[PDB]
C-alpha cells in the first residue's frame, strides 16, 4: 500500500458527505504495534508524522508566528510532542505549552493546571492539542458528546484563533465532541488524520485548515463522528513508520505571511480568499501575555 | 553558608551503581549535523543522538534550582548532542563534559583546536 509511505491517512472526502449511525469502533489492526526507530518514543514518532503531514497544508506560517500546544505533559515528566514542535517550528517562532500535571518542557513557556484556568489577551496562528482523559473510554454507557476540556477548546477556536490560523485536536471513538466538528466547517478545509505509526488506534487529529471566523459548511457532529467511525471501521491502516526514516525535509518552511490588523467590517471576499490560501493572518501584533488562574480557599 | 549540590549527589549515585535518569527525549534527525554539543535544532553527526534540552537537564528534572545567578537554563529548549556509546545516560554525559568556546564541540568528543 503506498500509504504505508505517507505519514498517515486523511479521511476521504466522500465519508464526510455520508449520514452514518453511530457504531462500535472495531479496528482490524487493534493490538498490533509498528517497528518504531530503536529509542525513539511513540510521541515523538506521533508528533513527527502529524508535523510531516501539516507540512503539505496551505498553513499560514508568519514572522513570530505563536503556536500554543495543549496536553503536552506525559506520566515520565516531560513533553515528547513539545520537542518535535521545537524541531519543526521556524526559529523565532513563540511556543507556550500547558498540561494539568506538573512537566518540563523545550516550550518558551508553560502554564500548569486546568486548561480553563488559562488566559491569553492576544491570538494564536495555530493550536496543537492532545488533551485526553482515559475515563471517557466507557463501553457500559452509551457514547455521547463530551465536554469537560472540549467545551474550552470551542471557546478558545472561536475567540483566540487568528483568521487564516489552523488548529489540529485529538480525539478518539469516546473523546470527541458533537461542536468541535460544528467548527471545523468555520475553516476553508478540514480533515481528520491517522497517524500511520498509532493506525491500531481509533486516535485521530481534527485538522481545521485556515479558519474564516464564520461558517462555510453546516456540519452536524453526530453524524460526522459516526462517519468518521464508518471510515475506521471499513478502512484498514497497515502499521508503519516509513516516512520516519527521512527527515531530509522535516523543518516547516517560513513563508514570512503578511499579518494585518484588520476590523471586522473589512473582511470582503477578496480577503476571505486570501485566508483560504494561507497568505493572510489577522489579528493584532501586540506583545503576548498569558496567566493561570489560581483559585484561593483555606 | 548550605546549598544541595545534586551534581555531586548524582555522581555519587552513578559510580553506587544506580540506574541512569531516563526518558531523556531522543529526536528524529538525518545524522548528517555539525556535531556541536548544544544547538537551536537537532545536529546530530553519524556518531551522535540528539535529545531535547530540558530532558537532560538534571536541575530541569528533579525541579531544583539551576547553578547559574539569573536561574537560566542551557538546555531548556535546545538540543544537546551525545556520542551513540553515551547515550544511555545523557544527564550524566552533560555533568561530567564541557563545550568548547571555540568551535562548539564536545572536550575530547569531536573538538580538535588543540592540533
Ligand atoms: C495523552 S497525554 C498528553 C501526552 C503529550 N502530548 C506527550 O507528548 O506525551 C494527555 C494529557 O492531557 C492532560 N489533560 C487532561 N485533561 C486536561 C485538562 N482539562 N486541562 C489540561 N490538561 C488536561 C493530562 O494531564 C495528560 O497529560
Ligand atoms: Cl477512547
Ligand atoms: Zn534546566
Ligand atoms: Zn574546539
Amino acid at each position: 500500500s503506498s500509504q504505508a509511505w505517507q505519514p498517515g491517512v486523511a479521511m476521504p472526502n466522500l465519508y464526510k458527505m455520508q449520514r452514518m449511525l453511530l457504531e462500535k469502533c472495531d479496528l482490524q489492526n487493534y493490538g498490533d504495534s509498528a517497528t518504531l526507530p530503536k529509542g525513539i518514543m511513540m510521541n515523538v514518532a506521533k508528533y513527527t508524522q502529524l508535523c510531516q503531514y501539516l507540512n503539505t497544508l496551505t498553513l499560514a506560517v508568519p514572522y513570530n508566528m505563536r503556536v500554543i500546544h495543549f496536553g503536552a505533559g506525559s506520566d515520565k515528566g516531560v513533553a515528547p510532542g513539545t520537542a518535535v514542535l521545537r524541531q519543526w517550528l521556524p526559529t523565532g517562532t513563540l511556543l507556550v505549552d500547558s498540561d494539568l500535571n506538573d512537566f518540563v518542557s523545550d516550550a518558551d513557556s508553560t502554564l500548569i493546571g486546568d486548561c480553563a484556568t488559562v488566559h491569553t489577551a492576544n491570538k494564536w496562528d495555530l493550536i496543537i492539542s492532545d488533551m485526553y482523559d482515559p475515563k471517557t473510554k466507557n463501553v457500559t454507557k452509551e457514547n455521547d458528546s463530551k465536554e469537560g476540556f472540549f467545551t474550552y477548546i470551542c471557546g478558545f477556536i472561536q475567540q483566540k484563533l487568528a483568521l487564516g490560523g489552523s488548529v489540529a485536536i485529538k480525539i478518539t471513538e469516546h473523546s470527541w465532541n458533537a461542536d468541535l466538528y460544528k467548527l471545523m466547517g468555520h475553516f476553508a478545509w478540514w480533515t481528520a488524520f491517522v497517524t500511520n505509526v498509532n493506525a491500531s488506534s481509533s486516535e485521530a487529529f481534527l485538522i481545521g485548515c485556515n479558519y474564516l471566523g464564520k461558517p462555510r459548511e453546516q456540519i452536524d457532529g453526530y453524524v460526522m463522528h459516526a462517519n468518521y467511525i464508518f471510515w475506521r471501521n471499513t478502512n484498514p491502516i497497515q502499521l508503519s513508520s516509513y516516512s520516519l526514516f527521512d527527515m531530509s525535509k522535516f523543518p516547516l518552511k517560513l513563508r514570512g505571511t503578511a499579518v494585518m490588523s484588520l476590523k471586522e467590517g473589512q473582511i470582503n471576499d477578496m480577503i476571505l480568499s486570501l485566508l483560504s490560501k494561507g497568505r493572510l493572518i489577522i489579528r493584532e501584533n501586540n506583545r503576548v501575555v498569558i496567566s493561570s488562574d489560581v483559585l484561593v480557599n483555606n | 553558608a548550605f546549598a544541595v549540590d545534586a551534581a555531586k549527589a548524582y555522581k555519587d549515585y552513578l559510580a553506587s551503581g544506580g540506574q541512569p535518569i531516563t526518558n531523556c527525549v531522543k529526536m528524529l534527525c538525518t545524522h548528517t549535523g555539525t556535531g556541536q554539543a548544544i544547538t537551536v535544532t537537532p545536529e546530530a553527526n553519524m556518531d551522535q543522538e540528539s535529545f531535547g534540552g530540558a530532558s537532560c537537564c538534571l536541575y530541569c528534572r528533579c525541579h531544583i534550582d539551576h547553578p547559574n545567578p539569573k536561574g537560566f537554563c542551557d538546555l531548556k529548549g535546545k538540543y544537546v548532542q551525545i556520542p551513540t556509546t553515551c547515550a544511555n545516560d545523557p544527564v550524566g554525559f552533560t555533568l561530567k563534559n564541557t563545550v568548547c568556546t571555540v568551535c562548539g564541540m564536545w572536550k575530547g568528543y569531536g573538538c580538535s583546536c588543540d592540533q
